[PDB]
């Protein structure tokens, strides 16, 4: 993907987070665990579905047209019906070929997005308390318990609570 | 064809608001009995062998 997230610095997806596209787990002093992230997961949703109101939308409707089958062979005119027919599947066909091929190139690429903002948006939480791993995981450097955990997720981590203790750790 | 070597030949004539049809004819005249309503809208045609269904 063009953001380098999913099959990229991320190694793999999980199998076992089945309430979300999108997720924390963690490791600390009362173990480990999982949870998923609500906005992100929506917001790659939204977009998909966007994009298919915009597909599955009503289809055209048509009546009374040409003939395009001949059981007597007739010459010019039935060789332009057949022609103007032939061109018109050809050009939808290509549509059609197009259509799908770029949906999903940035189908790939909006889902890679979400996650790559996700992550962003956790490094500028966390601040000088915490350095990135580089494969998705943040190393944090001060104890942090279920709930300091749940306040990363929430969005509410007072990273100057915990400065001190990190910095002094981080650099010795 | 069903016993004959004889021949009908159909043609067809639309006649418009204000317009009046002639029929000229000393003999072979399969005459019109009146006309066929004309409309437009959605209405056509299709070959097909698949069932009705409700
Ligand atoms: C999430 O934020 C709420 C509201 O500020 C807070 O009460 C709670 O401690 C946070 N969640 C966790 C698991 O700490």
């Amino acid at each position: 993907g063009i953001f380098g997230a999913i099959a990229g610095f991320i190694e793999n997806g999980w199998e076992g987070m089945i309430d979300g596209w999108y997720g924390f787990r963690h490791q600390n002093s009362e173990g480990t665990g999982q949870a998923a992230d609500l906005k992100s997961t929506q917001a790659a949703i939204d977009q998909i579905n966007g994009k298919l109101n915009r597909v599955i939308e009503k289809t055209n409707e048509k009546f009374h047209q040409i003939e395009k089958e001949f059981s007597e062979v007739e010459g010019r005119i039935q060789d332009l019906e057949k022609y103007v027919e032939d061109t018109k599947i050809d050009l939808w066909s290509y549509n059609a070929e197009l259509l799908v091929a770029l949906e999903n190139q940035h189908t790939i690429d909006l889902t890679d997005s979400e996650m790559n903002k996700l992550f962003e948006k956790t490094r500028r939480q966390l601040r000088e308390n915490a350095e990135d791993m580089g494969n998705g995981c943040f190393k944090i450097y001060h104890k942090c318990d279920n709930a300091c955990i749940g306040s990363i997720r929430n969005g509410t981590y007072d990273h100057d609570v915990y400065r001190d203790e990190a910095l002094n750790n981080r650099f010795q | 064809v069903r016993g004959l070597s004889s021949r009908i030949s159909i043609y067809w004539t639309i006649v418009k608001p204000g317009d009046i049809l002639v029929i000229n004819s000393n003999g072979n005249l399969i005459a019109p009995r009146g006309y066929f309503k004309m409309r437009t809208g959605k209405s056509s045609i299709m070959r097909s062998d698949a069932p009705i269904g409700t």
